[PDB]
């Protein structure tokens, strides 16, 4: 991650998990942050339960209350499909 | 829910406007902004951008999205890097932040097997010159100890050899 505040001094302790499921998984957590941070529109497609479960660990207690989320329940699909788009 | 002592917290290390940050707690959320944007970019802050991704199983990514990301941001800056924990994991995240980090860290591996999960520890210090260095990192070391540490607080163990 890389910030205008990278010219502040920090010490910071992580626990961190196993480092087999850091190497397994990092890059797609990195994705899914990177595009809720930012986004000004997610779309969730997936399971009726799955998708709820996500918009409200992306809204943060409304520290996302600005993102305009649209869910899609669907039925036959195994997993959450994320649309994140973003313009000025 | 956190305890107030356990809460992150800036702290003017020096006469500089620039204070430091003091996470020593593992408490800073990413999700937060109240503490700066240490965590994202703004090379995509207002680039018109279109993707579409699967995202991870939900319990799964709960449980990961924290430290992966601090570690990301925070690990990548560091100048002093230490890794607490098993032989097998902290050589695991050796090799992981050694790669990751742009600034030269050093590295210290601290083995303690009795820690089922690894714990890193991120400094980085503001702006012969090797003295300074080990200096001001005795100071955080300091002031993470007397300050901001409860005697028995075990998350700390790794700042006290």
């Amino acid at each position: 991650h890389m910030d205008k505040l990278k010219d502040t001094p920090f010490m910071v302790q992580v626990k961190l998990p196993n480092y087999k499921d850091y190497l397994l998984d990092n890059k797609q957590v990195v994705l899914t942050f990177k595009l809720v941070h930012h986004s000004k529109k997610i779309t969730l497609i997936g399971d009726a339960n799955k998708i709820l479960q996500y918009k409200n660990y992306f809204q943060a207690n409304g520290a996302r209350s600005d993102i305009d989320f649209y869910l899609q329940p669907t039925l036959n699909q195994k997993g959450v499909v994320m649309i994140a788009s973003n313009y000025n | 829910q956190i305890p107030d002592h356990k809460k992150p917290q800036y702290a003017s290390v020096d006469d500089t406007k620039t204070q430091a940050l003091f996470d020593i707690y593992d408490t800073l959320n990413v999700n937060d902004k109240s503490f700066g944007d240490w965590f994202g970019n703004s090379a995509l802050k207002d680039k018109t951008y279109l993707y579409a991704m699967d995202l991870l199983d939900y319990n799964n990514y709960l449980s990961i999205e924290n430290p992966i990301i601090k570690t990301r941001a925070m690990g990548t800056y560091a100048d002093l890097i230490i890794i607490t924990g098993s032989l097998e994991q902290v050589n695991g995240y050796y090799n992981i932040l050694k790669a990751l980090n742009k600034r030269n860290a050093k590295f210290v591996l601290k083995i303690n097997e009795n820690m089922p999960y690894a714990q890193a520890t991120f400094l980085r210090v503001p702006k012969d010159e090797n003295k300074l260095f080990e200096q001001q990192k005795r100071a955080y070391f300091n002031y993470a100890n007397d300050v901001i540490c409860r005697p028995n607080d075990e998350v700390c163990s790794p700042l006290r050899d």
